[PDB]
């Protein structure tokens, strides 16, 4: 017994093949999942539930593996999925075939490292190529976004609900720009809360100018409906709290026990009049509520809600623009809930809901999802999740690309122009990537169900012409289609990270030459 | 006669130890040289780790045999000493073990072997200092580029090296530091490296300042500050306790309110005292209370909780802040002084990989450097920093030692022959160990070539000849040369190619292998003990 | 690279010991056997008792038997075991110490190993020392070739050879018992004698002194018919193989009787045949018959009907012992027997030897007979068994003496001179074989020390004096006063031994220890 006592090892071509095989496996289980003609997959969770989604990431997110590079690929998915949302509908699939041809030079006894070098060389050419054939666009023009929005969602089941979602997405993003960074304001996808409520229909689901609380009034008398509410966000609890420093009390005369009892009551009263002093209408706390305080707030005609998640609270704060407070005596009129167009508490059916909309200039809001069932709606928001995602990315970059394989062919021959201009051993790797690129539209045809070879060849033959760069494939016809009229248009950074991530996998995987298990630590 | 174990002696264990050593060599023999191929370990449950650097590899690998741990132990010191040579060093020792035993394998007296081995070590270093080339006449940045990009080979980032080392050299040159008043020492680990999966390393950015694996305390709190009013304070912020045992007993109730009142007002005024200075940025390894958060927003200031001490220690150093465990004075009162502030142009938290991290830009008091890593997975990132971690190390040593050695294995190429002739100098039986010591020392190019997959002997023989030729016709200014390549599979002038390595790398290496070989060879018998 | 691999199956349980550690290990094992045997030598020695796997027991002093009964597991031990077996059937006792010679040599041999000394030379010198021993030994050897009809050199030698055995109670008699036995059956024209001509016969009962050699043959068979008379004076003897039944040709043979007269003639023949051979033997004029095989109860009585006792179911070897002792022949046929082939003897008489048992038959032949038997009586089965082997062994040395009529007074004097003779060479030795000399010489010294220790005297105070006398005097006839007799003249003490006995003994030992030194490594399979 020598090395590690039941830790296996592997080396060389067997290893490299294993990764390639493991890689090749990873893509194909998803190769059907992309396109306007894509499939939609349903999954078995560990814990009993059901998830159905076309977004590959979640599918891969729910995948348990033993092969390491496979686990590597999994993480690769969520990173870009975190990064851009969609294209993971293609991201990994692009990687594996890149590898799939990549192995084709290994038996050529070609050291991968140099094959890596071309891969590096390839990327910059791709990056430069794409920028050349990128398309700047205005951001204020809403309808273009929606087409861009629709284009980005014309792969998911919300295709039939494109118009709403496109509006649904567009409005939500448009109202998110934290301008306190000068002219470098940032939107955030952590305030655009998504709320799934059962019943109703897609059409019933709509964007609400503010936030929703799945709670109910602590006391009946408080109005469930107010025109112009005034709001206080009380981070602190509204009731007596123990003296933190383990204080203790020894009374000697009779009255003190009752007296100290009144004193905490007074302390309660003490807090309230400070609140009523600012003429609020609304009491909000992430904590519980003294009913005795609640009594006086009821006396105050001031509505109170307790025990709310902080995340929503700040959004509530962001909704009416007011700022949260934990110090009632230090309450500031600058944090009044001014800018709440309406307070209401509705009934969805067995649940009270808090309506606070029509803010003057809401920066935060939550979307109310009304559909078929949460898992249906869970799919919906995932389509939303990306749907909002690319939009903000667009608000980062006004540059657009015709995806759908059109840019891809554009890249390919551009490299082919390079490859024949790039004599040397690395040339064959270089043209390999170009040829490797071609599979994504090929998938489309398989997803479409047409003559892939004939279509692609005509496609490639079409794009040998320098005059035309927007020739792509319609998803449903499976015919050569220039993109300008078809309108499937894509943000630059999306495909950027796509290629950007794609290569990083290979080189990372290409260096792999040995296996070691059993760390036991 | 021992319970719970037998023993092995003589050739048996002798041979056994060699097998142990060679195995470890074969463990890592594929991770070296500009063509090195990285290693990876499925741990036990899938938390795998790709890496090419042996010290990490060795450290992460379970070992049971003693001597292997010694090499495993040995490398880490070199890791604690160099950072690479992990590409090389362990391979050196066991090979030095390998041939050494072979002499012993007939009859050869080990201590006899040791002395020449001792002689081998001292002889080479002395000649290497007779083969050194100094960088000062050379342009600083260039060889800095060279050795780094030389270090960049065999790594994940070797292709992008020019961007990398260029980033690297700026990073280190900005982390200049004045040492003992007689040294301009450059502190390793001073630069901050944060891994951020996502964009490419092309998009990986150097931070001319400090960046934080931190986030804003309060969503209400501001996010970007264009000002330099920066405070740090180790003192955590909670409504204070009595903090030892100091019991509170009440006989007059009428005061608990004011007791309760003051429990936060102590914190409150401390904040206001802090705020009266006008510091708008505060950092705290300790916890931060929401009451302070509220006032801080009402102060509009910036607050950070739960930050690692090392970083804020670096923070005070660069910004010129004064690290403060508490407020006090040489008089009893807790006061605060603006002079304790640190200064930097702008501090922002920014979302990378959907994650907002806090940045500090351009501290006026002292230059700071951080490096942002963008990559595909966590797997790629945390390995690439290790190289980047090692990347600075050699530069520090290069900065530490105004002296360089050409890369691409010319060292032993020179060494092998010079001792080989010097072997004849001794005249004892020991020079045989020298010849093998040199003979074993030839290991490196062979290791490179097999990973590069060419005829090594012919390459090596060509290497031998040129260096041998470099030892004829003492008009060597037009006959002394240095260099070798693998990418073209032919020798060159790595001096012309810029393939350079820091001297001390080989220096300490040959020493450290010498000791270990000294250690392992002397053994003649192992005795095991079964556990209780 | 480094990873497990299989060279031999069960590589886990293939243990292996090599070199000096193995060497000494064998030495350690060897000494145990030596220490096992030390007590077993000499008149004052004490013998061992072995217990059989089937629960039987055996007490004995013959180390060959001791080891033959011994079940060791160490392989070298078995080499020692067969070693003694090789010596015994080669000579006989001396086995009383043969192995003891080896291991003490090996014990000290390690001392040279402890001096790092390579076995090969150690193999070398001891052999040279061995040759040194014999050429010294035979030079100082006495001879009994020079003797007249050797009546009582042998008696002394027998007396000597029996002093190591518990049968020493009346051993003088048994000494005479053997010497008569051997001289009768010896071929001086050949210098050999077959032990088959000797019939050992020991039946338990009676005293040891009741042991009595019989110039003749004794039969573990009684009379064919109980009414046949127990004694027979004249010894006209018939020796038969063909059992007294209808002959049957052993090729597949059968008759196919058909008619009445077919039945009758055979029925008629059936008796008629018996009368024929009954007539046939009667016409031979013999007095007694003996058959190897069966009888018919009918003709048996008819054989009793003519006062011609016979013996039925007689084992093979004995029948010829009968034949040769009678000088008689063996005839397979009734017709072909004639009086000339008949055996004659002095007396035949069955003996009711047991008080409560069936009986035995003895033939007190009175002419010359190249075969003979010894009858042993005594009180214990094992005591019989000890006697037989002891008696058996005593025969051999006289046979051994027959081969070579030159002997030496025993008692430890012989080899003592040798080491001295060895030692004198050790000065003219030159190098390291020089160490090898005194080593073996020192090795040889143990045997007297074994004696005196078994004598309870100071071993060293004894031999140190013993050497110096044999140093001061030139007479190599001073051994150990084993029975506490103030005379070291073992020649006068008559404790003597054949040259070959020791000669083969040590010479045997040398070759074995040579191999013993020769091996270094062992691979033992796990059980």
């Amino acid at each position: 017994l020598v090395l590690s006592q039941n830790t296996k090892r592997e080396s060389g071509r067997k290893v490299q093949s294993g990764n390639i095989n493991a890689a090749k496996t990873i893509a194909d289980i998803i190769r059907t999942c992309l396109g306007p003609k894509s499939m939609m997959k349903m999954l078995l969770d560990p814990m009993g539930g059901i998830v159905m989604t076309n977004d590959g990431n979640a599918i891969l997110r729910e995948i348990q593996v033993q092969h390491p590079a496979a686990k590597s690929m999994i993480e690769i998915s969520r990173t870009q999925d975190e990064e851009v949302g969609d294209g993971t509908t293609s991201v990994i699939i692009l990687a594996g075939e890149m590898l799939s041809v990549a192995e084709h030079f290994l038996e050529q006894q070609m050291h991968p490292t140099v094959v890596i070098s071309a891969y590096r060389k390839a990327l910059d050419d791709m990056i430069s190529t794409l920028k050349k054939i990128s398309i700047p666009v205005d951001i204020s023009d809403s309808d273009m976004m929606l087409n861009i929005i629709n284009s980005s969602i014309t792969t998911k089941a919300i295709s039939r609900w494109s118009s709403l979602a496109c509006n649904i997405a567009l409005d939500a993003v448009k109202m998110v720009q934290f301008e306190e960074n000068g002219r470098k304001e940032i939107d955030i996808k952590k305030y655009a809360r998504v709320e799934k409520i059962p019943g109703g229909i897609i059409e019933d689901s709509c964007v609400l100018r503010g936030v929703m609380i799945n709670k109910d009034v602590t006391h009946p008398r408080m109005r469930r409906y107010i025109k112009n509410p005034r709001i206080v966000l009380l981070d602190s609890s509204l009731e007596y709290k123990k003296g933190e420093s383990q204080t203790d009390i020894e009374i000697t005369r009779e009255e003190d026990f009752t007296r100290i009892l009144q004193m905490e009551e007074e302390y309660i009263q003490q807090l309230c009049e400070d609140i009523i002093q600012l003429k609020p209408d609304v009491v909000i706390t992430e904590k519980g509520i003294s009913d005795l305080a609640q009594h006086y707030l009821m006396r105050a005609n001031i509505t109170a809600i307790r025990r709310v998640r902080k995340t929503d609270n700040n959004r509530i704060a962001r909704a009416c623009g007011a700022r949260i407070v934990s110090r009632p005596e230090e309450l500031r009129e600058d944090d009044v809930g001014t800018g709440a167009g309406l307070l209401e508490i509705k009934k969805i059916g067995d649940e009270y809901f808090t309506f606070i909309t029509d803010c003057k200039d809401p920066k935060a809001c939550t979307i109310l999802l009304r559909g078929a069932s949460k898992e249906i709606l869970s799919e919906v928001e995932r389509n939303l999740q990306d749907a909002m995602q690319v939009c903000r990315n667009v608000l980062l970059d006004p540059q657009l690309v015709p995806g759908g394989g059109a840019s891809e062919m554009a890249v390919a021959h551009a490299l082919t122009e390079k490859s024949k201009a790039m004599t040397g051993v690395e040339q064959w790797p270089y043209r390999a990537v170009a040829q490797a690129l071609e599979v994504i539209p090929r998938t489309l045809i398989q997803n479409c169900g047409a003559s892939t070879i004939r279509l692609l060849t005509s496609l490639r033959a079409k794009h040998t012409q320098e005059n035309c760069e927007t020739w792509g494939v319609n998803g449903e016809t499976g015919t050569l289609v220039d993109m300008k009229e078809l309108g499937i248009w894509e943000p630059l950074a999306v495909k950027l990270q796509t290629y950007k991530t794609a290569v990083e996998t290979a080189v990372l995987l290409l260096r792999i030459d040995d296996i070691v298990s059993g760390h036991k630590k | 006669l021992s319970v719970f174990g037998d023993r092995s002696t003589g050739e048996t264990i002798r041979s056994q130890n060699v097998m142990a050593a060679a195995s470890i060599a074969n463990i890592v023999k594929s991770s070296l040289g500009p063509v090195g191929l990285d290693k990876m370990l499925v741990d036990d449950i899938g938390d795998v780790t790709i890496t090419n650097d042996g010290a990490t590899i060795l450290k992460l690998l379970e070992v049971e045999h003693p001597a292997a741990k010694v090499l495993c132990e040995l490398a880490d010191l070199q890791d604690k000493e160099v950072g690479d040579g992990t590409t090389s060093v362990v391979i050196i020792a066991a090979e030095l073990l390998k041939n050494a035993d072979e002499l012993v394998k007939q009859k050869i007296h080990p201590t006899s072997v040791i002395s020449g081995y001792r002689l081998a070590c001292k002889e080479a270093v002395r000649y290497i200092n007779e083969n050194l080339i100094v960088n000062t006449d050379e342009l600083g940045r260039d060889c800095l580029i060279n050795a780094a990009k030389t270090s960049m080979s065999s790594k994940i980032i070797g292709i992008n090296g020019d961007f990398f080392a260029n980033m690297v050299v700026d990073a280190v040159l900005a982390i200049k530091y004045t040492d003992i008043r007689g040294q301009p020492r450059y502190p390793v680990n001073s630069v901050n490296i944060l891994k951020a999966h996502g964009r490419s390393q092309m998009e990986s950015m150097l931070i001319s300042g400090y960046a934080l694996n931190c986030v804003v305390g309060s969503q209400g709190m501001p996010k970007r500050i264009v000002n330099a009013k920066i405070a740090c304070l180790d003192f955590s912020l909670q409504k204070t306790k009595m903090k030892l045992g100091v019991q509170v007993v009440i006989t007059d109730p009428e005061k608990l309110d004011q007791i309760r009142q003051r429990e936060s007002d102590i914190t409150k005024e401390r904040i206001q005292k802090i705020l009266a200075t006008g510091a708008n940025v505060i950092l705290t390894t300790g916890g931060i209370d929401d009451m302070c958060l509220k006032y801080f927003v009402e102060a509009g200031a910036m607050a950070v909780r739960r930050v690692l001490k090392r970083d804020l220690k670096r923070i005070a150093k660069a910004s010129g802040a004064t690290i403060l465990s508490t407020l006090a004075n040489l008089e009893g009162e807790e006061t605060f002084e603006a002079a304790m502030l640190g200064q930097a142009e702008e501090v922002v938290q920014e979302r990378i990989c959907d994650d907002e991290l806090i940045l500090i830009k351009n501290t006026k008091a002292r230059t700071s450097a951080s490096i942002i890593l963008r990559g595909a997975n966590d797997f790629m990132c945390d390995e690439m920093e290790r190289s980047l971690h090692d990347a600075l190390c050699v530069v520090k040593r290069v900065l530490e030692s105004k002296s360089v050695v050409p890369g691409g294995g010319a060292v032993e190429a020179a060494l092998s022959i010079y001792l080989e002739n010097y072997a004849t100098s001794m005249g004892s039986r020991e020079q045989l160990a020298i010849a093998e010591f040199a003979r074993s020392l030839l290991v490196i190019p062979n290791t490179l070539a097999v990973n590069a997959a060419q005829d090594s002997t012919d390459l090596v023989a060509k290497l031998r000849a040129f260096h041998n030729e470099a030892q004829v016709n003492p008009e060597r200014k037009n006959l002394k040369w240095i260099g070798l390549d693998l990418s073209n599979g032919k020798p060159r002038d790595n001096k012309q190619a810029g393939v350079f390595e820091p001297t001390i790398v080989k220096v300490k290496s040959l020493k450290f292998a010498t000791e270990a070989a000294i250690t392992i060879l002397r053994i003649d018998d192992l005795i095991k003990l079964h556990p209780e | 690279y480094g990873r497990p691999f299989l060279i031999i199956k069960d590589q886990d349980r293939k243990s292996r010991l090599m070199g000096l550690e193995a060497l000494k290990s064998h030495i350690m094992a060897a000494k145990a056997v030596a220490n096992t045997m030390r007590t077993s030598l000499g008149p004052n020695g004490l013998d061992k008792m072995m217990v059989d796997k089937d629960g039987d027991v055996t007490v004995t002093n013959d180390g060959a038997t001791i080891l033959s009964m011994m079940d060791v597991d160490h392989q070298i031990a078995k080499l020692m075991v067969e070693l003694s077996k090789s010596q015994d059937d080669e000579i006989g006792d001396g086995t009383t110490g043969v192995v003891v010679l080896a291991g003490a040599l090996l014990e000290e041999a390690e001392q040279l190993l402890d001096r790092g000394i390579h076995p090969i030379r150690i193999a070398d010198g001891y052999e040279q020392a061995a040759r040194v021993a014999i050429e010294h030994l035979d030079k100082i050897s006495d001879s009994v070739l020079v003797d007249i009809k050797d009546t009582e050199p042998l008696i002394q030698t027998a007396k000597t050879t029996l002093g190591s055995k518990v049968v020493n109670s009346c051993h003088r008699q048994m000494a005479e018992i053997a010497v008569n036995a051997v001289l009768t059956v010896a071929d001086m024209e050949r210098r050999d004698v077959d032990f088959e001509l000797i019939k050992v016969e020991g039946k338990v009962g009676g005293r040891l002194e009741d042991t009595k050699l019989i110039k003749g043959v004794i039969v573990d068979k009684d009379f064919s018919h109980p009414q046949m008379p127990k004694k027979v004076e004249d010894a006209k003897i018939a020796i038969l193989t063909c059992p007294f039944e209808p002959p049957k040709p052993k090729t597949k043979h059968k008759l196919d009787v058909t008619s009445v007269e077919d039945y009758k003639a055979l029925q008629k023949y059936e008796k008629e045949k018996f009368e024929e051979m009954i007539q046939q033997i009667k016409e031979t004029g013999a007095n007694l018959a003996i058959c190897q095989w069966g009888f018919d109860d009918e003709a048996n009585h008819l054989l009793l009907q003519n006062n011609l006792p016979a013996v039925r179911w007689v084992g093979g070897p004995e029948i010829e012992l009968i034949a040769i002792a009678t000088g008689g022949r063996i005839v397979p046929r009734f017709s072909e027997l004639t009086a000339e082939k008949l055996g004659f003897a002095g007396l035949v008489q069955e003996i009711s030897f047991g008080t409560t048992k069936d009986k035995m038959l003895v033939i007190e032949q009175c002419k010359n007979s190249r075969a003979v038997t010894i009858f042993i009586r005594g009180g214990n089965k094992m005591i019989i068994e000890e006697a037989k082997r002891s008696l058996h062994d005593a025969l051999c040395v006289i046979r051994n003496l027959i081969r070579d009529n030159r002997v030496v007074y025993g008692g430890g004097a012989a080899e003592i001179s040798c080491a001295l003779a060895v030692s004198q060479e050790a000065d003219k030795c030159p190098t390291l074989e020089q160490y090898a000399m005194r080593a073996f010489a020192d090795a040889l010294e143990v045997i007297p020390m074994a004696l005196s220790e078994n004598s309870g005297m100071n071993p060293i105070q004894t031999m140190t004096e013993v050497r110096a006398r044999q140093v001061k005097e030139m007479n190599p006839a001073l051994g150990i006063d084993c029975l506490h007799k103030g005379t070291n003249d073992m020649k006068q003490q008559h404790v003597i031994e054949t040259l070959i006995g020791k000669k083969q003994q040590i010479s045997l030992a040398t070759q074995m220890v040579r191999m013993i030194l020769k091996i270094d490594d062992i691979r033992k399979p796990g059980e």
